[PDB]
């Protein structure tokens, strides 16, 4: 399979790993989220444009407009976290515990 | 005023399109001869270079069916120059 | 506003003590009540209309 | 060079992804992602996706990530945790520059790389298809089908987006 | 679907796009319309598992039409042998190769 | 070919412009010169604090509207369809949904953002 | 009646903007239904020949389709240039 | 017709300022191309003018000399170059030279 | 000879930018009974050169709490976008005849906000930070009306190809069909371009200088150049959009006469407005756009999406 | 020779430095509004090429205009350092020059030069608008007689 | 580990918001160069504002104890430095009151004429400078051309531009130069047009109103109790004016319409001032 | 007066003049007098590739008509 296709596939994998391998900023975790779909948006356009799947051309936008909606939730949840705690830290996001 | 002008452009567009419709026969025939001729040039090159391969019968039909398939562009311009490849793949695409 | 001068004369040829009623002083004093419930870009507006010049409010 | 131009574009895309995935400072993480966002459209533009390529620039490059800068401007971790501040992020960056450099070398010699999927290291240009599109841009006609055949999709997308503004206020209201 | 409501009331919601050989805007084809049409009509009213083996020739041909794996593998071996041959200087490309 | 060349040439011309705008006027520097300026007094330590919700709220609302306008760029090509009746119904449906989200936003305090 | 006229005028007193937009939106959603040119719009939209009308095999007994792109048979758009 | 007269007055400015040389001289030395009647001259080379048609202020003005007390002053300009007896008239403190 | 054409476009644009400050200073000055620069050269013709090379020779202090690298990339992004704004313009025959030039032009214009965000962040000052955040939220709020207006206006054109705009306006100006949108477009560009009354981004009286609070000499020139470069191109974009002009294929000269005259006149109105109206306030700025501008734009877009079907005057996409 | 080529290069820099210096008026007292009167279309120093610019990082010359107090003193100094080189300060008014009327009082610094290196001393109480405009003319004349490149050549 | 709280409302942490004490001025252009305004903000919303004054504090009263009455007179000229002659009016009225000496009627009429000319001087900058901070800059030079004209009038009589030192205890120092009444009459005729110029520019403009209307409103009682005076009260509808209630000098032998507003916000005072401009022109 | 502003904008007319005149003349000069034949769709592009191949000098702008056919 064309060398180009693997570049986005490995781009997703390292982006997915960055989403899973946390640190101290779910800001940075969120940045791995839309980037993860950005590879999905980029890759999806690649096959769809290549194979001349004309009606499928809608889907890259459909993926786009919905993965964008998650940012609305994700960032809104963030300021809620950065309100009761002030910051966007993750190790302090453990109030649940028991 | 814009209503009348736009209607005139639509008459102009279909007039332009109709000229293209008349131009399809010659263009299709010319491209039809060109693409298969250039494929034959590829096959002719294949049986001067794969003669030494232990198992390479020239012109293997990669697809199982006998139905014609449009040449994939890789086997079309693969043995051409850098200029031929660039001007064919993204030649329309670049065109600022 | 009301620019008043209060001086006490000691009976000599020179003033003994002169206090001046600066209209800006009271107005700048009320600038706190002005700014309540207003935009920061409106604090400049209220400051402008309060006709404050600091040579007068600072004595 | 122009032999493998899209090889380059996809290569900066990978390193651009390694940037923000290495968890740098969120403003700099945005920089690494938008760089990948910018270079990615060029990959799409090379394939004829002019409209789709321009979209990520308009709604994602200059769109989504702009409001992201606000949360970064809102968070403002008490010291910048940029690349030089931490040493594991450098290790993440240095590592993330290794395998794709390793495997592209693996690819470019024998073309037989079998990581998960069988991948060919052949030039990007090959998989293109030969044939005129007449006067209708295939990308434009497909997108314009939103209002012709994508009736069901656009209702659900519209309804969900309408719910999107409903939820956003409710969560951000804070009772 | 789990509840094929589309089939019951006969209103088309998604299946217009689910395959590329269906109706297309301005009546323009996909890359592999010919192969997908052949595989699809082979595997109608047959069963998923039955068509897994019976309509095998059509599927692989259609997959090769879409991915174009073995075809460019053919080309890659052609190019690899060429660069392993002309560099040593036994055969020279004809003028039409170079224009 | 010409496109990224135009981006390249513009990027260089910008970079040489800033380059000799730095090294050529380099004369002398001090810490006070590099010190932050805050209306002419001492900076107490700032630019590290959150700004309530209103700037964030309008940011999210912009994105949601921006995503909805993203759905309606293809209209000039959509007008060239064969079934206009399907088009004008759906295109209108997007438009009054823009209104509905704005209309909902307005009545529930909304664009009268926090203070 | 009295309330409606008062409310509309009273609304047009404080806000002229949204009443104008509501009038525009309320208007533009209506005329396309009763417009006599929408049928023309689709007709000229259908008349544009983006793709080539591939000929059909002449097996006889279809007089509707012409044998030459000048014969009176077939679809005609004499209305179009007048429209 | 009015625009013709204004253009005619514009050309008269060049003729008044000693042809092309003087017109370019005063423009690049005083940013003024308006010409008025000669009113006086000190023992310094300071040409003095007056034009009642102009509004109060610019109605009387000056172009300074080229040599002042053994100092080059063709490019540089100073306000204190004016002698005292003429400083009275120049500042409109007295409307008679 | 493509490269020479690229230079033949960018230096003259920059040369016009420098003289803006002169005409900015002079038209403003005369508009208020003043004179404007008339001492430095004939009628102040040399003032931009004096201003430009002085700021070039002025030492470029960087703030102590700067990210240097971010302090430099942002002005680079600001000016590079400003020049690349002009590459698809339909100047008789457009340089880069991108079929989606309008989409290209919008994307770069939206991407210009990254200069604002990084300018405030890299400066690292409370005044700079809030001034930048206030600046970016103003412009990003005004993107939505910017895109909708084009969608409505271009709907009668046929596509996003900027060159096609000439054919549409061959008979009458496009403003006559969409004058409600014309003023709708013009104000939104004024807010985008960050000119009075939409100067809160800079806030010369109350926000020091906004994102340029610290930017001095060298790196200030880029922002000042990028700001004024966008002024021409936005006015030029409005010039082609609504105030179209005839273009004879055998004489593209006449179209250049009309386009240049129109775009300079439109720029004249920009500072004309700047010399007449008080500065806006954020709540007014936010409220005006989202309460009296968005609903009007939405309805007008609804009017222009149905009108071609209403009158069977849909435009050809080619 | 090199002396001639360095004489024209500094002249080119000399031209802008005396024609594009953007002033700042540290508005303090009646001297400030007096400066504001020179801002009227009566004089319009902008016609000389100088425009009132805030953000001290952008300006070249700053004008003290009014009486200086100990309270105002540390801020006026510190803003002077952050003013980029070359930086010139002009003392407008007797109070700024040497205290003037408020020269003996307990809360005025006698003369602004005790805080900053004054370049041009403008007398007046207040100095009439064109008199302060004259001082600006002197500053450009003083700027004209500089040998920055000449000194480095002999350095 | 501890059991979860019964109400599930885990206890709120310490305060995570701040009021961002901001050091407004003095270099800031809107701070008149000499202001140390400091205030607290909840976002854009302001809680309290401390106008730190003193950045221009001078001896003034301290040295007046050591200067004679004549020597102390120029202090008032530099006190409210925009209203030059009006301050000396206060000093001369006070000093002559203690001396039980009244100035000749000619002196009284000169004082009121320049006093209202000073009223033109002060009101012009009061609105135009507010117009500068509010945005639109042109009204400044627009009218500061006129401000030069009565400044030229100041020079003709006293001999100085700003600090006239004209109003002295016992009348005025000198008499007007011959014909000065004529030139000021020419200015008076043309000045009413210039006032119309401003009202055309600002009064009906939406941007100016929305930045000014319903802003900084105060009730009558708080305004009076806060020690306010002049327009600050008259804008809030308070029926009071010194020239009318307690007519000093010759202000009794002249009628003028005090422009009382009825809102108390920023806008009412602006209209109150511009009418005071016209009513000042009546006095001339 | 106000006409002293005109030299300020007269130069501007020259500055904005250059980009329009250049790209017009370079397009004319490079493409043998004719304007740059634009290809917004693949059809117009493959039209040129026929022209470039059919010219015999590998330039599309070289036009050669009835003088060739026999
Ligand atoms: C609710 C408002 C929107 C839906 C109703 C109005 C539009 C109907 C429509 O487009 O139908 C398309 C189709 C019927 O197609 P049609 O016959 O209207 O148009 C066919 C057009 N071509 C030939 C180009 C494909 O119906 C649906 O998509 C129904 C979806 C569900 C509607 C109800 C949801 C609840
Ligand atoms: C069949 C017919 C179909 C179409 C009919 C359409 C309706 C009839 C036409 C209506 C008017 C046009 C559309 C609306 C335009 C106004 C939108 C709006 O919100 O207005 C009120 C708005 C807001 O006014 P407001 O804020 O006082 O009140 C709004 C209403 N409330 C109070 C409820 C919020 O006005 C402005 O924003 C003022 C201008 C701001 C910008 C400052 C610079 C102005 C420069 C003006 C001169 C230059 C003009 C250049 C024009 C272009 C040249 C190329
Ligand atoms: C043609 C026949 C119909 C003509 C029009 C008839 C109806 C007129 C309705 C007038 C507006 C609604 C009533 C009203 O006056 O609302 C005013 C109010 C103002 O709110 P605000 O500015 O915040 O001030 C109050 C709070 N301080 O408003 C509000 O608080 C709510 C504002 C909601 C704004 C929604 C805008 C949506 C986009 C524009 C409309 C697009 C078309 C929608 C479909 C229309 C179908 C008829
Ligand atoms: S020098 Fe005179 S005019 Fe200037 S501030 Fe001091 S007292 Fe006032």
């Amino acid at each position: 399979m064309p060398l180009v296709y693997m570049n986005i596939i490995m781009a997703f994998a390292i982006a997915l790993a960055g989403l899973l391998m946390y640190r101290s900023h779910l800001m940075s975790s969120l940045l791995c989220l839309e980037g993860m779909m950005l590879s999905l948006f980029i890759m999806s356009t690649l096959i769809i444009l290549n194979t001349h799947f004309t009606l499928a051309n809608m889907m890259p936008i459909i993926l786009l407009v919905f993965a964008a909606c998650e940012a609305a939730l994700g960032l809104s949840l963030l300021v809620m976290v950065s309100n009761t705690y002030g910051t966007d830290y993750v190790q302090n996001l453990n109030l649940l515990q028991c | 005023s814009m209503m009348k002008w736009n209607r005139e452009r639509r008459r102009l567009q279909i007039e332009d399109f109709e000229a293209r419709i008349a131009l399809m026969p010659l263009f299709q025939a010319e491209k039809d001869r060109r693409v298969l001729q250039m494929l034959r040039e590829n096959l002719e090159e294949e049986a001067i270079i794969m003669k030494d391969v232990p198992d390479w019968k020239v012109g293997e039909s990669v697809f199982h069916t006998t139905r014609w398939v449009t040449p994939m562009m890789g086997e079309l311009y693969g043995l051409r120059t850098n200029e031929e490849i660039l001007s064919a793949t993204y030649g329309f695409i670049w065109y600022t | 506003g009301e620019f008043g001068v209060y001086l006490v004369s000691d009976g000599s040829s020179r003033p003994y003590r002169c206090k001046i009623k600066a209209p800006g002083f009271a107005h700048l004093a009320g600038l706190d009540k002005m700014s309540k419930g207003h935009m920061l870009a409106d604090v400049v507006a209220i400051i402008g209309t309060q006709d404050i010049v600091f040579g007068e409010v600072d004595r | 060079m122009t032999m493998y131009i899209a090889f380059i574009l996809s290569t900066i895309f990978v390193i651009g992804f390694v940037g923000f995935s290495s968890k740098p400072s969120p403003i700099y993480g945005g920089l690494g992602l938008i760089v990948s966002g910018g270079v990615g459209c060029g990959i799409v533009l090379n394939f004829g996706g002019s409209f789709l390529g321009l979209m990520v620039f308009l709604i994602y490059l200059g769109g989504m990530l702009v409001v992201f800068g606000y949360t970064t401007a809102m968070a403002t971790e008490m010291y910048p945790e940029v690349w030089v501040s931490n040493k594991t992020v450098f290790g993440a960056f240095v590592s993330g520059l290794m395998m794709e450099f390793c495997m592209v070398y693996y690819a470019l010699k024998e073309e037989e790389v079998e990581i998960i999927f069988k991948f060919n290291g052949l030039g990007d240009w090959v998989i293109y298809d030969t044939g005129d599109s007449g006067f209708f841009s295939e990308e434009a006609m497909g997108i314009a089908a939103l209002y012709s055949y994508g009736t069901w999709l656009v209702i659900v997308t519209g309804w969900s987006l309408l719910i999107g503004v409903v939820v956003i206020m409710e969560i951000t209201r804070g009772n | 679907p789990f509840f094929d409501v589309q089939k019951r009331l006969g209103l088309d919601l998604d299946r217009w796009m689910t395959i590329q050989s269906a109706e297309q805007p301005h009546k323009i084809p996909g890359r592999c319309h010919a192969f997908e049409k052949e595989w699809i009509e082979c595997a109608h009213g047959i069963g998923g598992i039955r068509a897994e083996k019976e309509c095998k020739i059509e599927f692989d041909d259609f997959v090769e039409c879409l991915l174009r794996q073995k075809t460019m593998k053919r080309l890659s071996a052609i190019k690899r042998q060429r660069d392993k041959l002309i560099k040593e200087g036994k055969y020279t490309p004809p003028p039409h190769h170079l224009g | 070919m010409n496109i990224m060349l135009t981006l390249l040439t513009n990027v260089t011309l910008a970079s040489l412009l800033v380059l000799i705008a730095f090294w050529l006027p380099q004369l002398n520097a001090y810490s006070e010169k590099t010190s932050p300026y805050e209306c002419g007094f001492d900076p107490m330590g700032s630019a590290r604090l959150p700004f309530s919700m209103k700037f964030f709220l309008v940011a999210i609302t912009f994105l949601l509207f921006d995503l909805e306008i993203a759905l309606l760029l293809p209209l000039p090509w959509a007008s060239q369809t064969n079934n206009l009746k399907t088009m004008l119904t759906m295109a209108l449906f997007l438009l009054i949904l823009l209104a509905a989200s704005l209309a909902y936003e307005w009545t529930q305090k909304g664009l009268e953002w926090a203070e | 009646a009295g309330r409606i006229a008062s409310f509309l005028k009273n609304a047009w007193a404080k806000e002229p903007v949204l009443v104008a937009s509501f009038a525009i939106g309320g208007l533009a959603i209506i005329l396309p239904s009763l417009s006599p040119y929408t049928n023309y719009a689709i007709r000229i939209n259908r008349a544009t020949p983006y793709n080539y009308p591939v000929p059909l095999r002449d097996d006889g007994n279809m007089p509707d389709v012409p044998s030459h792109p000048q014969d009176p048979q077939g679809p005609s758009l004499e209305w179009l240039k007048n429209l | 017709m009015e625009l013709v007269q204004v253009l005619r007055r514009g050309l008269q400015q060049v003729s008044g300022h000693g042809g092309l040389r003087g017109y370019l001289r005063v423009l690049f030395r005083a940013n003024d191309v308006r010409v008025g009647t000669l009113v006086g001259e000190d023992k310094y080379g300071n040409k003095y003018y007056e034009d009642n048609k102009q509004f109060f202020g610019r109605h009387r003005w000056v172009i300074y000399t080229t040599e002042m007390n053994g100092r080059d002053t063709f490019w540089d300009v100073d306000g204190s170059m004016v002698p005292p007896e003429w400083h009275r008239w120049l500042h409109c403190m007295t409307d008679d030279p | 000879m493509f490269m020479i054409n690229i230079l033949s476009l960018i230096i003259p644009i920059l040369l016009a930018v420098a003289f803006l400050t002169l005409v900015e200073r002079k038209v403003l000055g005369y508009m208020q009974l003043r004179k404007g620069p008339n001492v430095v050269g004939p009628y102040g013709l040399l003032q931009p050169i004096a201003d430009a090379l002085k700021l070039v020779t002025k030492e470029p202090l960087r703030p102590g709490t700067s990210s240097i690298s971010m302090f430099i990339i942002a002005p680079i992004l600001g000016l590079s976008l400003a020049l690349t704004m002009w590459v698809p313009l339909p100047m008789p025959y457009p340089l880069i005849n991108m079929n989606l030039g309008v989409l290209f032009m919008l994307a770069m214009s939206s991407l210009a906000v990254y200069s604002i965000l990084w300018s405030g962040w890299a400066s690292n000052s409370k005044y700079a930070l809030i001034g930048a955040l206030r600046a970016v939220a103003q412009t990003i709020s005004y993107e939505v009306t910017l895109a909708i207006i084009l969608l409505s206006v271009l709907l009668m054109n046929g596509s996003y190809t900027l060159s096609t705009l000439i054919t549409t306006q061959e008979h009458i100006w496009m403003i006559f069909t969409s004058w409600p949108l014309a003023m709708m477009w013009f104000i939104s560009t004024l807010a985008e371009t960050n000119r009075a009354p939409f100067d809160l981004t800079e806030g010369e009286s109350e926000l020091v200088s906004g994102f340029n609070v610290e930017y001095a000499a060298g790196p200030f020139a880029m922002f000042f150049m990028a700001e004024y470069a966008n002024i021409i191109m936005m006015n030029a974009f409005t010039a082609i959009l609504f105030l179209g002009a005839s273009h004879d294929p055998h004489t593209p000269e006449l179209y250049t006469i009309n386009f240049v005259l129109k775009t300079l006149a439109l720029t004249i109105t920009f500072l004309w407005i700047r010399a007449s109206y008080p500065r806006f306030r954020y709540d007014q700025l936010m409220h005006l756009l989202w309460k009296s501008f968005l609903p009007l734009t939405l309805a007008l877009c609804m009017w222009h999406i149905s009108l071609p079907i209403m009158t069977a005057s849909i435009p050809p996409q080619s | 020779r090199g002396e001639y080529v360095v004489a024209k290069l500094d002249d080119l820099v000399n031209w802008a430095r005396r024609s594009s210096l953007w002033p700042m008026t540290f508005g303090l007292a009646c001297c400030a509004v007096e400066m504001m009167h020179m801002a009227a279309p009566r004089y319009d120093m902008d016609r000389f090429g100088v425009v009132f610019r805030a953000s001290p990082r952008q300006s070249d010359v700053m004008i003290v205009a009014g009486t200086l107090t100990n309270k105002m003193a540390p801020a006026l100094r510190k803003v002077y350092d952050q003013m980029p080189e070359p930086r010139y300060v002009v003392s407008m008014g007797s109070c700024a020059n040497g205290g003037g009327y408020y020269h003996y009082s307990y809360s005025v610094v006698r003369g602004c030069d005790r805080i900053v290196p004054v370049d041009i001393y403008v007398p007046g109480c207040p100095p009439t608008a064109e008199a302060l405009l004259y001082g600006i003319l002197q500053l450009q004349r003083k700027i004209k007689r500089e040998k920055r490149l000449r000194i480095w050549y002999r350095r | 580990w501890k059991p979860p709280p019964w109400n599930d409302v885990d206890p709120p942490k310490d305060t995570l918001v701040s009021n961002l004490t901001l050091n407004f001025g003095p270099q800031h252009p809107a701070a008149h160069g000499v202001l140390r305004l400091v205030m607290e903000l909840s976002g854009e919303m302001v809680r309290k504002c401390d106008p730190h004054i003193g950045l221009l504090h001078r001896g003034t009263e301290k040295l007046i104890e050591y200067k004679t009455y004549l020597q102390a007179l120029p202090y008032f000229d530099r006190l409210d430095y925009v209203s030059m002659m009006c301050n000396e009016q206060a000093y001369s009225l006070a000093v002559e009151k203690l001396l039980n000496i009244q100035p000749p009627p000619r002196a009284q009429w000169i004082r009121v004429l320049f006093g209202e000319i000073t009223r033109l001087l002060n009101h012009i900058m009061a609105v135009t400078t507010h117009a500068l901070d509010i945005g639109a800059m042109t009204p400044f030079f627009w009218m500061f051309e006129e401000r030069e004209k009565m400044f030229e009038f100041y020079e003709r009589v006293s001999g100085a531009r700003m600090h006239a030192a004209y109003i002295r205890p016992g009348g005025v120092h000198q008499d007007l130069p011959l014909g000065l009444l004529d030139d000021i009459y020419e200015f008076s005729k043309n000045f009413s047009f210039r006032i119309d110029e401003l009202e055309e520019m600002l009064t009906n403009n939406r941007i100016w109103r929305n930045r000014t209307v319903d802003i900084g409103v105060v009730t009558a009682e708080d305004a009076l109790n806060y020690g306010f005076s002049g327009v600050m009260l008259r804008g809030s509808g308070i029926q009071w004016d010194l020239r009318k209630t307690q007519p000093y000098d010759v202000y009794d032998q002249v009628e003028f319409d005090v422009p009382i507003g009825s809102r108390g916000d920023c806008y009412d005072r602006y209209l109150c001032r511009v009418e005071e401009m016209r009513q000042s022109l009546r006095i001339i | 007066m106000w006409f002293e502003i005109l030299p300020g904008i007269a130069v501007m007319a020259a500055c904005l003049f250059i980009p329009g005149m250049a790209t017009a003349h370079i397009h004319k000069f490079t493409n043998g007098g004719k304007e740059k034949r634009v290809a917004h769709f693949s059809y117009q592009w493959n039209l040129m590739e026929r022209d470039r191949c059919i010219s015999g000098v590998n330039r599309y702008h070289v036009t050669k008509g009835l003088e060739n056919i026999d």
